[PDB]
RNA sequence: CGACUCUUAGCGGUGGAUCACUCGGCUCGUGCGUCGAUGAAGAACGCAGCUAGCUGCGAGAAUUAAUGUGAAUUGCAGGACACAUUGAUCAUCGACACUUCGAACGCACUUGCGGCCCCGGGUUCCUCCCGGGGCUACGCCUGUCUGAGCGUCGCUU
RNA sequence: GAGCCUUGAAGCCUAGGGCGCGGGCCCGGGUGGAGCCGCCGCAGGUGCAGAUCUUGGUGGUAGUAGCAAAUAUUCAAACGAGAACUUUGAAGGCCGAAGUGGAGAAGGGUUCCAUGUGAACAGCAGUUGAACAUGGGUCAGUCGGUCCUGAGAGAUGGGCG
RNA sequence: UAUAGGGGCGAAAGACUAAUCGAACCAUCUAGUAGCUGGUUCCCUCCGAAGUUUCCCUCAGGAUAGCUGGCGCUCUCGCCC
RNA sequence: CGGCUACCCACCCGACCCGUCUUGAAACACGGACCAAGGAGUCUAACACGUGCGCGAGUCGGGGGCUCGCACGAAAGCCGCCGUGGCGCAAUGAAGGUGAAGGCCGGCGCGCUCGCCGGCCGAGGUGGGAUCCCGAGGCCUCUCCAGUCCGCCGAGGGGCACCACCGGCCCGUCUCGCCCGCCGCGCCGGGGAGGUGGAGCACGAGCGCACGUGUUAGGACCCGAAAGAUGGUGAACUAUG
RNA sequence: CGCGACCUCAGAUCAGACGUGGCGACCCGCUGAAUUUAAGCAUAUUAGUCAGCGGAGGAAAAGAAACUAACCAGGAUUCCCUCAGUAACGGCGAGUGAACAGGGAAGAGCCCAGCGCCGAAUCCCCGCCCCGCGGGGCGCGGGACAUGUGGCGUACGGAAGACCCGCUCCCCGGCGCCGCUCGUGGGGGGCCCAAGUCCUUCUGAUCGAGGCCCAGCCCGUGGACGGUGUGAGGCCGGUAGCGGCCCCCGGCGCGCGCCCGGGUCUUCCCGGAGUCGGGUUGCUUGGGAAUGCAGCCCAAAGCGGGUGGUAAACUCCAUCUAAGGCUAAAUACCGGCACGAGACCGAUAGUCAACAAGUACCGUAAGGGAAAGUUGAAAAGAACUUUGAAGAGAGAGUUCAAGAGGGCGUGAAACCGUUAAGAGGUAAACGGGUGGGGUCCGCGCAGUCCGCCCGGAGGAUUCAACCCGGCGGCGGGUCCGGCCGUGUCGGCGGCCCGGCGGAUCUUUCCCGCCCCCGGGGUCGGCGGGGGACCGUCCCCCGGACCGGCGACCGGCCGCCGC
């Protein structure tokens, strides 16, 4: 239960701050699950998603062993654009279709010596 | 509404130009010039009797009938009749009021107390709750308030001590106390009789807290309980006693029907 | 407008009374606030008492009140110099002083004089160097507590005079009858007119 | 037999009522106490690659610098993709900057007309000579400087 | 109420079945796509046929009145899908120098000019325009403001408040 | 350029004072007040009138009495009177 | 085959278009072209009466204080040497002030249209008055005897509440006469018998909360004026220099 | 004639510094109506308000008595409940209307002119040196202010000066650091639990039953939001005296500068002026023979002056000490900066404004002032063919669905088009009664009723009938055997190993005190503590009643399944 007295439980304030949420802030709400064995390997249950990393969507139209990379993060739209993923248009032009980084399984990480010091902190801070 | 639609100037036409007598925005160019003013039948108006802040909103009670309300719904929570048809789920439960032990108010996890309330049988009380906790209807759903969650057990206490620690998540169940005693916890909808669970100091503490009719109550100051107004009421026994039933002139079971 | 057999009413509504309400939403705001200031105030301040300086025992002025008692303001300079300790030292010392307060009866004189000893005897200070001034050791464990409650003496103090077993006496029960009172009264009506007569039956010769 | 009119039902057209939603109001309460002569509030004008409004800014003009976070903004081409260099965006912003009017302040405001000091060139100098920088409003306090008095007085012709 | 449901809630329509005397209600059928209801208490900004009721929409009127102040148009060709109206040739007229001409002050602010479109606008129409979109255009020692005072307006000294 | 609202100005009509002048316009007091017009929102059941006395600057109104409804209470028949 | 029905049509009879002002409306009285949405007795304070609850000669914490920092907790719980205070338990007077128990028995002063001493009873009496109590009497299949048994009652008695009347008591005035006591013997106090005025006493029924109706003041069921005041804006029309 | 000093003065673009203006919900000072009521309207009420003008702060104002009271007296200001709709005011009509008590939050008191004493021991400015981080002061040398009066000592609660007594050794403003504190000081950045498992519907899942006898899993975290639908676990959020870093403020402990109060006695000092007050005149108040403020005139005293609520004289008493000043707290806040919640409204409602809203637009101007939300999950916004010059169609295609196609959710009524059905001279429409037609519903239409018992016809099953075996229940006797309930005693037992209450006691108990003659006198008086007695619970046995919702065993009849 909310018991602090400076956060709302406001449906009103929380979708106003949601929806005009700035990019530093869209980072922590585009964050995606991880697979079973890179968070038993990490010890991390969750991360921020971005260009370079590798995704099995979960569900939707698409769902399951199709792990392809991340291209385009919109996160004016909260929608990342995969690669694999494919619609085409009247005209036979391709175009990736809206997935919600909610319904995304990382199933690779971009190495970055700035990402490992963001995993060494998410590990100790789960402890 | 505390600055009303008072806020547009506006005269009467009259006589000539022959519409209305309701005040009319006076202007050009913009269309709202010609409009219906403030008044209750208009558009953009003012409303009829606009409710102030200054309303009779709340209400005293005398404390005798507070205590009064307390006791009976204490009194109602030990009939297993009234709390069945209030529709808790009782077939399971070991003997009514329940007296747990002083190892219960020094839990400090959550799964101490769900395994409790499986081995004391309101797990199902609490499965009802889980059952229920729907959407609202209506248009109540805006204002912060979405779950239709039905009222559980409440469990009574005394020394917290980690109680509501164990207690604070479950669905449905109420944290509260002997020593504040609420009625909208013990009777929520003005439905009496909820499932309550006590402890030992809890159950010891109810007779120093109000008495017996032979002695006060020693915590309290000038409060004593109330005075019965049928000492023996079981009416069934009083009609089929011998001596009402001495003095009865005979059972006259005879119709005597229209004789056309 | 008016109607059957009731009140004639005169209500104080004619003046614009609509601006002018105000309701006390805030009441349990101003008693939070003013829990959270006392608090507050015996938390940093001190570990003097709350309600800080000593009040008197003190009579209520009227023929209605002064059978009872009050805690007045403050223990009115002669009753001090009676005790014998300087204004200001008082006032650190945490006696209530109050300049205006006179001295009427040696009965109230002598009952501030002695809730003075009774003070200065439970009084138990700390000077700031550890040379010990006027105390000694950690008495009683830094005496136990730092903290009263609603008056150091709980100055109301419902004296009980009951003067219960006693033998109806003589002629005084044949004496002190209802005409006392009335003797009483017309002789605070005709005090002077009397003095006036026997000045004109000296004077007249 | 058809035309027209009337009364229902189906479908279609005007219409936006009802229902459902709410980045909006309204009410109550808590916490703090903050504008300006170091140019306030307000107004004008200008600023984006494609940019009318709103929003954000002031010739450094859709923001500069610094800190924090950490791979974007996005409708489109572009451009730094570098991170074993300084690092995109966003938030905070404590450092710089902040056109003109405006208490508005050199005079009045017709973007008009001046007056001093200093600096660069034009006859290497002012003599009513181009550009740039600083100053030039009223009232008033403290102190300085200047001097008016047949107001009072000392010494002296 | 271990209530109802995306195997379809509210809402709406209905030559369907029914109940109550009525306030109204329940079910059948069709669109609809996410919330809704029964019972006991509680609290109302709680029920519409009117108020020359307010707001919004729509008929008869009605394809009706009307598109009549100032003498007037006509032939051929061209661009064009399309010409009573656009442009050019020619004819006939009007304004007739106190103009239906050539330029200014006040006022308008891009309406001035070129190119393209014709769904909006021009009370029919346009291939046309002062409509729309794109792009241009106003150059001063000697034209005027700027300088001066006119009727007057106005600040300091001063007075009043 | 000057005269600005109970003021201006008027060869005087009470004319003009931004389509308004026997007292302009805008906002506020202000939702001014009205014994005076118009209107006043679901069903069923039960009872059900008055336009008359007296008084009032009273005569289109109100007060009082009367007519009416609602809530009860005290009793009584229910077994030669 | 049956089917009433918000489907349509025909036929017989009846049937003027609603709302209000009015003695009278279908009116040659007024409003209404049609349709959807909004739209009018609310809220606060005070009073009165009735009802419901709690306590009951008391009642009420609405003002504060106490609990550990909890979403619901702006709730709830508690104070009692927090009852100060509001209302009620005492009224009558303009006021000084005064302020509700009387009766019986026995003895005595001249039981004298008169006071003292001891004991007892205690909110007086009359007529009505629900209920209640005692009870004559007779009543249960064939002989005396009995206990509750079936089974009422003539007549009498105590009398609730409330009504009518009489009487008594208190307070202010009015009339008439006599007595008593002195922290000091006076233009001092108190007492008695009758007649009146009071919203009184004559065993008290109030306090708090809630609901209903009615009235009042607040914009007060909704809409409506000719008007008045305060502060500002206009001589681009027109009037005049 | 000139020079100099003081005093009144003027000038500057002199050195330095200060006020203007905005907001104005709260506060202060002035001013100021009328609508309204009085059923009429002048006094009155509206109202010492609206409007207008001037000022500042997060509070402002007020604030240490020229007070209240009149008795067993209190004692700065503010705020709440009472006082109280009372005293009082009022064509005593309408109406208006305080205060002292008393209970609470807060508690904080003080300074100056005069009186004298200190050789002006005081203050501003200029210049160089001792020096500090992010910046300004103790000393050194000279120009002013000030003797027409700086500063210390002093304030009506008394003060000062000189002897006597016995003591106090003091403070507040720099500078580095230590462990901190009640939310575990302030705010800001970033991070922290647990299914996305199997089956099935769905376009999409957050839907649907289950996840071993340890309840699949986390819970100090099951508030809320977004996610293709209805989530505790899929994601930032939520709980936590949970954790790490950076930034800011406070209180301990090394130097620089200041440092004499209490009691007795003697002497001396002791106060705010055109001010109070009086007359008169206006406004205001509940304030009346005038509550307050103000104009004009008259205008003081020093055993004085004011107040004492009915004017005036005499007299007594109570209280205060004005015409100089500062001061936090509780209190108010519809402006602003962030913040949280709601028995409120849901696009004709709620602010005028959910949207490029004080915007479009109108008036010369003061000013007036709107309408207007929704495709889909994702534009996947309809490629391509064909008619037409295009607008617009017909096919095709995306989507669960164009029955969602760019003001596009749902799509009613008024109104209109077409189709289907029916009718038509008394304008249409209606009520009662039928008849005809049509849509639709229920049913099988010469074939539609069920449940029990019994006598016949054929097959298949095992109890029941009676007993043995068994657990579970109803019923009552001895109330066997124990618990518990009601009055009553007794053990007076926990009275010292007990709770509550008593204006019922104890001066032979104690302590702190008073009185009379260090001791004595209960000789008398105050308060507190110990016990003494009264009115209910805590054990015991024993009787009486109830064995009654209080329940077990032994046994009995009568139930019952297997
Ligand atoms: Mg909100
Ligand atoms: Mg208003
Ligand atoms: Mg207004
Ligand atoms: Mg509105
Ligand atoms: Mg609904
Ligand atoms: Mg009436
Ligand atoms: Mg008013
Ligand atoms: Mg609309
Ligand atoms: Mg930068
Ligand atoms: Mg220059
Ligand atoms: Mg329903
Ligand atoms: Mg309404
Ligand atoms: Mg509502
Ligand atoms: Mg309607
Ligand atoms: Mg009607
Ligand atoms: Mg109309
Ligand atoms: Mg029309
Ligand atoms: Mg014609
Ligand atoms: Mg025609
Ligand atoms: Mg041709
Ligand atoms: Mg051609
Ligand atoms: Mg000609
Ligand atoms: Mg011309
Ligand atoms: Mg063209
Ligand atoms: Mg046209
Ligand atoms: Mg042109
Ligand atoms: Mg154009
Ligand atoms: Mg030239
Ligand atoms: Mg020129
Ligand atoms: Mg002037
Ligand atoms: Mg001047
Ligand atoms: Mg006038
Ligand atoms: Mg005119
Ligand atoms: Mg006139
Ligand atoms: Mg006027
Ligand atoms: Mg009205
Ligand atoms: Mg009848
Ligand atoms: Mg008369
Ligand atoms: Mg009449
Ligand atoms: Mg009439
Ligand atoms: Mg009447
Ligand atoms: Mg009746
Ligand atoms: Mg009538
Ligand atoms: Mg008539
Ligand atoms: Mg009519
Ligand atoms: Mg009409
Ligand atoms: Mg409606
Ligand atoms: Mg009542
Ligand atoms: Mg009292
Ligand atoms: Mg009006
Ligand atoms: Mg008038
Ligand atoms: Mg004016
Ligand atoms: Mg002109
Ligand atoms: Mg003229
Ligand atoms: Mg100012
Ligand atoms: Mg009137
Ligand atoms: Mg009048
Ligand atoms: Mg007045
Ligand atoms: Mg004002
Ligand atoms: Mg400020
Ligand atoms: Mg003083
Ligand atoms: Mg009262
Ligand atoms: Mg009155
Ligand atoms: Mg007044
Ligand atoms: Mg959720
Ligand atoms: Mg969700
Ligand atoms: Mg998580
Ligand atoms: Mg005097
Ligand atoms: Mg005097
Ligand atoms: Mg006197
Ligand atoms: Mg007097
Ligand atoms: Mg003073
Ligand atoms: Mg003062
Ligand atoms: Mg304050
Ligand atoms: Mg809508
Ligand atoms: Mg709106
Ligand atoms: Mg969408
Ligand atoms: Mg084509
Ligand atoms: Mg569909
Ligand atoms: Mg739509
Ligand atoms: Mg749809
Ligand atoms: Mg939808
Ligand atoms: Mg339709
Ligand atoms: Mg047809």
């Amino acid at each position: 239960m909310k018991f602090n007295p400076f956060v709302t439980s406001d449906r009103s304030k929380n979708r106003k701050r949601h929806f005009n949420a700035p990019s530093h802030i869209r980072r922590k709400i585009m964050s995606s699950p991880l697979s079973k064995e890179l968070r038993q390997k990490y010890n991390v249950r969750s991360m921020p998603i971005r260009k370079d990393d590798e995704v099995q969507v979960v569900r939707g139209h698409y769902k399951g062993q199709q792990i392809g990379k991340v291209v385009q993060v919109y996160r004016k739209k909260y929608v990342i654009y995969i690669e694999r993923v494919q619609r085409e248009k009247a005209n036979g032009t391709t175009v990736h279709v809206g997935i919600h980084p909610s319904k995304v399984v990382i199933t690779r990480l971009k190495l970055d010596k700035d990402r490992k010091k963001i995993l060494e902190r998410k590990a100790k801070s789960r402890q | 509404s505390e600055l009303a639609g008072h806020q547009t100037s506006a005269e009467s036409w009259g006589t000539g130009r022959a519409v209305a007598r309701i005040p009319r925005v006076r202007g050009g160019g913009t269309h709202r010039s010609g409009q219906g003013a403030f008044g209750n039948m208009c558009r953009g108006g003012r409303m009829f009797a606009p409710t102030k802040t200054w309303r009779r909103w709340h209400r005293r009670v005398n404390t005798t009938q507070k205590r009064y309300a307390i006791c009976s719904a204490l009194a109602a929570s030990a009939l297993p009749a009234l709390v069945m048809s209030k529709g808790h789920r009782i077939e399971e439960v070991p003997e009514l009021p329940l007296v747990v032990e002083d190892k219960v108010e020094g839990y400090k996890k959550t799964k101490e107390a769900v395994l409790l309330l499986k081995k004391l049988k309101a797990w199902n009380d609490i499965k009802k709750v889980y059952a229920s906790q729907r959407m609202r209807a209506g248009k109540g759903k805006m204002r912060n308030r979405r779950r239709i969650q039905r009222r559980g057990p409440c469990i009574i206490y005394n020394e917290d001590n980690g109680i509501i620690k164990a207690f604070r998540n479950i669905p449905g169940i109420t944290l509260l106390n002997v020593s504040k005693l609420n009625i909208l916890k013990l009777a929520p909808g003005g439905h009496v009789g909820r499932f309550c669970i006590w402890t030992e100091s809890a159950f010891r503490k109810l007779d120093e807290l109000y008495g017996t009719w032979r002695k006060a109550a020693s915590l309290k100051s000038n409060y004593n309980l109330p005075m019965h107004k049928m000492i023996n009421t079981d009416l069934s026994r009083i009609l089929k006693s011998p001596e009402i039933q001495r003095a009865l002139r005979a059972p006259r079971k005879k119709i005597h029907r229209r004789v056309l | 407008a008016p109607s059957r057999n009731g009140m004639v009413l005169k209500p104080h509504f004619h003046k614009d009374w609509q601006r002018r309400v105000a309701t006390w939403f805030n009441q349990p705001a101003r008693k939070i606030r003013r829990r959270k200031a006392r608090q507050a105030k015996a938390r940093r301040i001190a570990p003097r008492p709350a309600s800080g300086p000593i009040r008197p025992i003190v009579r209520c002025p009227t023929v209605r009140y002064h059978t009872k008692v009050r805690a007045g303001r403050g223990f009115s300079l002669e009753e001090l110099r009676v005790a014998g300790i300087h204004k200001k030292v008082a006032r650190t010392i945490g006696i209530s002083v109050d300049p205006r307060r006179r001295n009427k009866s040696t009965e109230s004189l002598q009952a501030n004089v002695q809730r003075l000893k009774e003070y200065r005897s439970k009084l138990i200070l700390f000077p700031r160097k550890p040379s010990a001034p006027k105390k000694g050791d950690s008495s009683a464990e830094e005496l136990k507590l730092a903290t009263q409650l609603t008056g150091p003496v709980m100055p109301v103090r419902n004296v009980y005079k009951k003067e219960k077993a006693r033998v109806i006496t003589e002629e005084e029960k044949n004496f002190k009858a209802f005409a006392s009172l009335r003797m009483a009264r017309a002789n605070a009506r005709l005090f002077g007119i009397r003095a006036k007569r026997a000045k004109e039956a000296a004077e007249q010769d």
